[PDB]
RNA sequence: UCGCACGCCCGGCGGCGACGACCCAUUCGAACGUCUGCCCUAUCAACUUUCGAUGGUAGUCGCCGUGCCUACCAUGGUGACCACGGGUGACGGGGAAUCAGGGUUCGAUUCCGGAGAGGGAGCCUGAGAAACGGCUACCACAUCCAAGGAAGGCAGCAGGCG
RNA sequence: GAAACUGCGAAUGGCUCAUUAAAUCAGUUAUGGUUCCUUUGGUCGCUCGUACUUGGAUAACUGUGGUAAUUCUAGAGCUAA
C-alpha cells in the first residue's frame, strides 16, 4: 500500500538505496481523512496494537475553549476561512489541525451574559421581548448583586472579540487532529494571534 | 540443528621434509626400541611434547 | 522580526492572552552542566527544535565538531574529524564525517571554524539528529 | 521474525544455568514472568539439574502439576516459570525451603532456609510511580506494584516483603556502609560493603564496593542489591559467603581439604 | 428441470422432476425470495403460492 | 459466565478456585534512531534537485520521531579523507585453515541477526504477517475434466527428473 | 462421549542464501519519540443514575438435493453459549 519508509529514497549523499526487503506492515500508510463540514460521520480504523483510530469524514460540531475567560463549550462549526498549509484546503472546507474555522458565538454570548450580566453583541435599540435575556440580566438579591457588581469590573473584552460576537461568529483554531482523534476541538482565537490571522485573511481578501 | 559435538583434533603432524635419512633412522630406532606400530605413534608423541613445550615457551616468555 | 511565515509562531505551553487590567517565554536547562545562554532568556525568537526553548530533550551522546558550512536555514554542518587504525600497518588514516546539526537561533554570532558541542536528541529531520548545545570560538578571532 | 520467538536453544541458553551440550537441541524457554529471561533459573532446571528430584521433563511436569511446588508462597504450576533472584521455593511435602541467592561464582545456589526466614523475601525497588489519586507505588525488581509505601523508600532501596500478605515489613536504604549482593556483571554473586557511589549524568552510575577480605571492585548500580545495614545481613548467606577466593586459593583449598579427607 | 418444493408448516419436502415449459415460464424471469403463484404447476396445485428461494445450476 | 466442596444466621450470609476485562507496571520482545567498522574498480570524477535532493514552517498518514507524504518558502546536500556509478564465484557476525612475529585465504553450513517461499504486487484475520504447509490478481510453469469448470506452489522430511 | 459452535495456536519451528556493499551485521547507547497476546503484581461498590437472570438467530442432528469433479455447498426443519 502507501508506504512510510526511508528505504525508498536517496541517502544524504544523493545515492540510491537498493532495498533489501519488500514492503512491511509497520511501514503502512492509509489515505487522508479530509474531514469536511456536515452531519457527523466517523469511520473506525483498527490499528497496530489492536487499538482504534477515528476517521472523521464530515463533521459539524466540536467543543472550543475560549481560554482568556476559561469557558469551553460545544459549538457548531460554520466555515473554514484560513489554512496555513494549502489554500485549496480553504477552498474546499477541510477540517485539519491548526486551520482557522468559524463557530457560532451563541454559547459564549450566553455564558458572558449569564456570568457578568452585561450584553455583548447587541446592536443597541433592541431588547428580546421573549424577556429571558433581561431576566438573566436583572432582578437579583442584594447579597449576590455585590458579587455581580464586583465581577463587572473584569467584564471588558477585546474589541476584536466583541465585533466578532456582534457579527455572531468567532474565529477559532482547530487543535486536535480530526483524522486521528475523531473530534474537531480547539480554541477561540483572541490576541496578537487573532490580529495576525485577521490581517492574513484580509490581505488574502485583497 | 542437531545435538552433537563435531569437535575433533588431530593428535599428530607429518614432518615437512619427508625423506631426511637422519630423521628416518631416528624414528625407526624409536619404533625398534619401544615396539611401535607405525610412524604415526612417533609423530603423536612428538606432537604432544611440542604442545607442552609451546605452552612452556609462552609461560617462560611471560 | 517574528511572524515571518504562514502560521502564528508561538511557544506551545505559554498562554499569552490572559486579560490585562512583554510575554513570558518558556525555557529550561538541558542538563549535563550546560549553561543556558542569556540570549535564550532575553530573546524574542521561537523555535520547535532549540534545546533551550523548545520541545526537544538532549539524551544519549554529547559530541563535538567544527563549523564548516552555515548555508542552511537554522541548521549548520559540523565536520567531526578523527583517526582510524589498521591492524596490519600500525598506522592511522585521517577520516571525517560531515553531519548536519540544528543550530538554534540563540547562538546569534558564529562564524565557520568554531568548535561547537552537539547533543543527541529526537530526530528533527531526515539527516539531522543533534543540536548545538554550546559554542567555543576558534583560536584567535577575538576581534 | 514475524513475531515473538517461542523456542530457546541449548547452546544459546545462559551459562549460569550450567546446561550441558549433548542431551537435546533445545533448552527450556522460560515463560514470561517477574524476572528477566537471562537472569532467571526455571523450575524445570531447578528440579531436574540441581536437586535431582526429577529425571525427565515428564517427571518435573507431574511434580509441578500434582501441586507441590510453592514459589514465593504461591502455587506456580508451569515448569518453565522463571524462578529468579530472592525467590523462595517452598517444597511442602518433602519439607524444604530454598532461596534463589547467587553463589560465589555466577550460579544460583541451592540454599536451604528455615521457614521463619522463608516467610519473607527481600526486593530491590525499581520505580516510584504515583497513581491516580496521589497513591504512591513501588515497583520492585520482580514486577510487584506495591501501592502505599513508606515515603522514605526511594528508588534504589530494598524492602523486606512478607510473603502471604505482600506488604512491606522493613527497608534498607542505599547508603555507604550497607551490604550488597551483586546481581549482574563480572562481579556477580560478590558480597561487600558499599565504599563509593560515583554519579554519571546520563551514563550508568557506578558503585565501588569492598568485600570482607580487602578486595575493592566496581559495578554499575543496576547490578547492586543491598542486603542489610552495616555488615549484618537480613538474610542468610550461602557457602563461601560471596568472597571469590582466587584460582590459586581455590586450588589450595580443594587440595588441602581433600588431602585432609584422604 | 428438477424442483425441490418444501412445506415448512409440517416440515416436509420433496423433489419433483418436471419438463413442461408451460408449467415453468410462470417461474422464469422472476427473482429470488419472491412469492409466485404456483397454480400453473398441475391439477393439484391451486391456491398455492411459493417463495422461490434459489437452487443449483446445470453444473452444480 | 463456569466448577468444587457444603456450612452459618432467624429468606440472607458464605470459603477455594476457573475464565474475561479498560488502564498501569512486568516479561518476551518488536520497531525505528546515535558513534565507529566492509572486498575489487577511476577503462566510473563529479553525483543528487522543482518526479524530494538538503533544510524551514504548517498539516496529512503512521504505533511513534522523521520529507514518510502534501502545500509554500530557502538553495541547499555529498565528493581526492575516493562520493557517485559498476563488479562481486558477496547474506553479516561469532568463527575455520595455514602459520615464528606480522599476515594470507575462507565462512551457504547446525549459535545470533537478516532475507525469501517460482517472479513481482495487494490484502483479510490477528497483539504480532504484507503470512504464501492463508487469500486475490498478473507473468512463467503445471494437474483433473463430461470443454461448462476446478485446483496448485518441497529453498519442510523422505523420494523423482534435470 | 464422537460432532459442531466458541477459545487458542497456526507469525514458533524447519529449509535455502537469490537479493543486499554504511545496506544487512558487530560492538555501542537511546525511545524523555512508540506498540506489545501472554505471564507475575497492582487495580477491578470511588461514577449519585427482569436483576431470583433480557432478546433472536446458527452449526452439529433429521430430511430433499445439485455438479463429472473440490476440505464445493443450497433450500427446509429444530437447538445451546
Ligand atoms: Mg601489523
Ligand atoms: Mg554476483
Ligand atoms: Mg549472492
Ligand atoms: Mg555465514
Ligand atoms: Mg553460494
Ligand atoms: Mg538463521
Ligand atoms: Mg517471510
Ligand atoms: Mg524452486
Ligand atoms: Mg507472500
Ligand atoms: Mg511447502
Ligand atoms: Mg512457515
Ligand atoms: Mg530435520
Ligand atoms: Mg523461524
Amino acid at each position: 500500500g502507501i508506504s512510510r519508509d526511508n528505504w525508498h529514497k536517496r541517502r544524504k549523499t544523493g545515492g540510491k538505496r537498493k532495498p533489501y526487503h519488500k514492503k512491511r506492515k509497520y511501514e503502512l500508510g492509509r489515505p487522508a481523512a479530509n474531514t469536511k463540514i456536515g452531519p457527523r460521520r466517523i469511520h473506525t480504523v483498527r490499528v497496530r496494537g489492536g487499538n482504534k483510530k477515528y476517521r472523521a469524514l464530515r463533521l459539524d460540531v466540536g467543543n472550543f475553549s475560549w481560554g482568556s475567560e476559561c469557558c469551553t463549550r460545544k459549538t457548531r462549526i460554520i466555515d473554514v476561512v484560513y489554512n496555513a498549509s494549502n489554500n485549496e484546503l480553504v477552498r474546499t472546507k477541510t477540517l485539519v489541525k491548526n486551520c482557522i474555522v468559524l463557530i457560532d458565538s451563541t454559547p459564549y454570548r450566553q455564558w458572558y451574559e449569564s456570568h457578568y450580566a452585561l450584553p455583548l453583541g447587541r446592536k443597541k435599540g433592541a431588547k428580546l421581548t421573549p424577556e429571558e435575556e433581561e431576566i438573566l440580566n436583572k432582578k437579583r438579591s442584594k447579597k449576590i448583586q455585590k458579587k455581580y457588581d464586583e465581577r463587572k469590573k473584569n467584564a471588558k473584552i477585546s474589541s476584536l472579540l466583541e465585533e466578532q460576537f456582534q457579527q455572531g461568529k468567532l474565529l477559532a483554531c482547530i487543535a486536535s487532529r480530526p483524522g486521528q482523534c475523531g473530534r474537531a476541538d480547539g480554541y477561540v482565537l483572541e490576541g496578537k494571534e487573532l490580529e495576525f490571522y485577521l490581517r492574513k485573511i484580509k490581505a488574502r481578501k485583497g | 540443528p542437531v545435538a552433537r559435538s563435531w569437535v575433533c583434533r588431530k593428535t599428530y603432524v607429518t614432518p615437512r621434509r619427508p625423506f631426511e635419512k637422519s630423521r628416518l633412522d631416528q624414528e625407526l630406532k624409536l619404533i625398534g626400541e619401544y615396539g611401535l606400530r607405525n610412524k604415526r605413534e612417533v609423530w603423536r608423541v612428538k606432537f604432544t611434547l611440542a604442545k607442552i613445550r609451546k605452552a612452556a615457551r609462552e609461560l617462560l616468555t611471560l | 522580526d517574528i511572524q515571518t511565515e504562514r502560521a502564528y509562531q508561538k511557544q506551545p505551553t505559554i498562554f499569552q492572552n490572559k486579560k490585562r487590567v512583554k510575554l513570558p517565554r518558556y525555557y529550561k536547562n538541558i542538563g549535563l552542566g550546560f549553561k543556558t545562554p542569556k540570549e535564550a532568556i532575553e530573546g524574542t525568537y521561537i523555535d520547535k527544535k532549540c534545546p533551550f526553548t523548545g520541545n526537544v530533550s538532549i539524551r544519549g551522546r554529547i559530541l563535538s565538531g567544527v563549523v564548516t558550512k552555515m548555508k542552511m536555514q537554522r541548521t549548520i554542518v559540523i565536520r567531526r574529524d578523527y583517526l582510524h587504525y589498521i591492524r596490519k600497518y600500525n598506522r592511522f588514516e585521517k577520516r571525517h564525517k560531515n553531519m548536519s546539526v540544528h543550530l538554534s537561533p540563540c547562538f546569534r554570532d558564529v562564524q565557520i571554524g568554531d568548535i561547537v558541542t552537539v547533543g543527541e536528541c529526537r530526530p528533527l529531520s531526515k539527516t539531522v539528529r543533534f543540536n548545538v548545545l554550546k559554542v567555543t570560538k576558534a583560536a584567535g578571532t577575538k576581534k | 521474525a514475524r513475531g515473538p520467538k517461542k523456542h530457546l536453544k541449548r547452546v544459546a541458553a545462559p551459562k549460569h544455568w550450567m546446561l550441558d551440550k549433548l542431551t537435546g537441541v533445545f533448552a527450556p524457554r522460560p515463560s514470561t514472568g517477574p524476572h528477566k529471561l537471562r537472569e532467571c533459573l526455571p523450575l524445570i532446571i531447578f528440579l531436574r539439574n540441581r536437586l535431582k528430584y526429577a529425571l525427565t521433563g515428564d517427571e518435573v511436569k507431574k511434580i509441578c502439576m500434582q501441586r507441590f511446588i510453592k514459589i514465593d508462597g504461591k502455587v506456580r504450576t508451569d515448569i518453565t516459570y522463571p524462578a529468579g533472584f530472592m525467590d523462595v521455593i517452598s517444597i511442602d511435602k518433602t519439607g524444604e525451603n530454598f532461596r534463589l541467592i547467587y553463589d560465589t561464582k555466577g550460579r544460583f545456589a541451592v540454599h536451604r532456609i528455615t521457614p521463619e526466614e522463608a516467610k519473607y523475601k527481600l526486593c530491590k525497588v525499581r520505580k516510584i510511580f504515583v497513581g491516580t489519586k496521589g497513591i504512591p507505588h513501588l515497583v520492585t525488581h520482580d514486577a510487584r506494584t506495591i501501592r502505599y509505601p513508606d515515603p522514605l523508600i526511594k528508588v534504589n532501596d530494598t524492602i523486606q516483603i512478607d510473603l502471604e500478605t505482600g506488604k512491606i515489613t522493613d527497608f534498607i536504604k542505599f547508603d555507604t556502609g550497607n551490604l550488597c549482593m551483586v546481581t549482574g556483571g563480572a562481579n556477580l554473586g560478590r558480597i561487600g560493603v558499599i565504599t563509593n557511589r560515583e554519579r554519571h549524568p546520563g551514563s550508568f552510575d557506578v558503585v565501588h564496593v569492598k568485600d570482607a577480605n580487602g578486595n575493592s571492585f566496581a559495578t554499575r548500580l543496576s547490578n547492586i542489591f543491598v542486603i542489610g545495614k552495616g555488615n549484618k545481613p537480613w538474610i542468610s548467606l550461602p557457602r563461601g559467603k560471596g568472597i571469590r577466593l582466587t584460582i590459586a586459593e581455590e586450588r589450595d583449598k580443594r587440595l588441602a581439604a581433600k588431602q585432609s579427607s584422604g | 428441470m428438477k424442483l425441490n418444493i418444501s412445506f415448512p408448516a409440517t416440515g416436509c419436502q420433496k423433489l419433483i422432476e418436471v419438463d413442461d415449459e408451460r408449467k415453468l415460464r410462470t417461474f422464469y424471469e422472476k427473482r429470488m425470495a419472491t412469492e409466485v403463484a404456483a397454480d400453473a404447476l398441475g391439477e393439484e396445485w391451486k391456491g398455492y403460492v411459493v417463495r422461490i428461494s434459489g437452487g443449483n445450476d446445470k453444473q452444480g
